[PDB]
């Protein structure tokens, strides 16, 4: 059974002290308790081993404590680059009784940041085939809530767009977002203005970026 | 020192999955290698491991479907997972315990970057790579590919890292993946801009020039 971690997710501001707990049923064998940090898209990284010893190069803001069945990871001055899922891992004997905790997500709150917006028309190569993708990019905003609306010749679109979002940025805690509008070449060629309108609490009114085909 | 993982990427149900983890550089360490997997959106799960004495350990769930071994002549560690189903879809990681322990997770000081495995009936398909042409924004659209990973996007062959955002892929209503990689650059950049895209399951290697 995975060891128990608490909470499942938490958020605090830059500079705050936060604590993550790890609890097991059996007592740990010979201080075999370590803590891993996993950033998006990346392998976990060992931050602390044998309960309280820091990996070389890990900043001193991380510390580990506890014993037996109850362990704590503390981050004493939360930074944007600490956005990650943290896992404890333990050994209870020397013959195969070892497991991970369920993970705890850490998010970092910061001030509002408005996105800067970019729009891309379909490339000529893609237009050579029968498909046309239009891409709207929202860069470096906070918080994550954002409405992207596509308009073609001022007609609103639904069902032909998809978005995805990065994780919180290591340097400035912002998100970035891409929205892709998919049309057929035939429908693309019938129309002239392509626009994406962005609504975000950092902008006093919605921002529209657009292009005229050709 | 790097643990280089290799594997087929997209596999069909009931096949045997074969992964390798090759130690790419000499280490004077008598180290152990542990295998761990992470299903999409879930946590880390121990599969098993191999000690400095080659003592091979297996998680209770893997004891009957996994074989773990080492080929010392190639410093290559192997994992075989038999009769896969869609539930074996996950990122598979190899990691090193510097103490030589084959059954320990508290001190994995060095990790491979993971090899993505998708168990599915659907056919592999390589991506098309399209420039997204214009501070300023530029990038590449990797479109219409299956399975999702392993997929690699670099800029200028690694030279351009600051400001680059490669987005998670989305499953399109066509049933194929699409993603974009973008970088914000100085507004009056003329500079050569190459995105390097590798979709290993389809043997697709494309370098694409993004010009004004």
């Amino acid at each position: 059974i995975q060891m128990t971690q608490s909470p499942s997710s938490l958020s605090a501001s830059v500079g705050d002290r936060v604590t993550i707990t790890c609890q097991s049923i059996k007592s740990v064998y010979n201080n075999r308790l370590g803590w891993y940090q996993q950033k998006c898209g990346k392998a976990p990284k060992l931050l602390i081993y044998e309960t309280s010893i820091l990996t070389s190069g890990v900043p001193s803001r991380f510390s580990g404590s506890g014993s037996g069945t109850d362990f704590t990871l503390t981050i004493s001055s939360l930074q944007c680059e600490d956005f990650a899922t943290y896992y404890c891992a333990g050994g209870f004997d020397r013959s195969g009784d070892t497991t991970f905790g369920q993970g705890t997500k850490v998010e970092i709150k910061r001030t509002v940041a408005a996105p800067s917006v970019c729009i891309f028309p379909p490339s000529d190569e893609q237009l050579k085939s029968g498909t046309a993708s239009v891409v709207c990019l929202l860069n470096n905003f906070y918080p994550r809530e954002a409405k992207v609306q596509w308009k073609v010749d001022n007609a609103l679109q639904s069902g032909n767009s998809q978005e995805s979002v990065t994780c919180q940025d290591s340097k400035d805690c912002t998100y970035s977002l891409s929205s892709t509008l998919t049309l057929s070449k035939a429908d693309y060629e019938k129309h002239k203005v392509y626009a994406c309108e962005v609504t975000h609490q950092g902008l006093s009114s919605p921002v529209t970026k657009s292009f005229n085909r050709g | 020192v790097q643990l280089v993982e290799s594997g087929p990427g997209c596999v069909k149900p009931s096949e045997t999955l074969s992964l390798t983890c090759t130690v790419s550089r000499f280490s004077l360490i008598g180290y152990a290698i542990t295998w761990i997997r992470q299903p999409p959106g879930k946590g880390l799960e121990w599969i098993g491991g191999i000690s400095s004495a080659a003592t091979t350990f297996y998680s209770s769930w893997a004891k009957s479907r996994v074989t773990i071994s080492v080929d010392t002549s190639k410093n290559q560690f192997s994992l075989k997972l038999s009769s896969v189903t869609a539930a074996d879809t996950a990122v598979y990681y190899c990691a090193r315990d510097p103490r030589g322990y084959g059954a320990a997770l508290d001190r994995l000081d060095l990790w491979g970057q993971g090899t993505c495995v998708t168990v599915s009936s659907f056919s592999t398909k390589g991506p098309s790579v399209f420039p997204l042409a214009p501070t300023a924004c530029l990038g590449c659209l990797v479109k219409d590919y299956f399975c999702e990973c392993p997929v690699t996007v670099s800029w200028n062959s690694g030279a351009l890292t600051s400001g680059v955002h490669t987005f998670p892929a989305v499953l399109q209503s066509s049933g194929l993946y699409s993603l974009s990689s973008v970088v914000t650059v100085p507004s009056s950049s003329l500079q050569t801009y190459i995105c390097n895209v590798n979709h290993k399951p389809s043997n697709t290697k494309v370098d694409k020039k993004v010009e004004p």
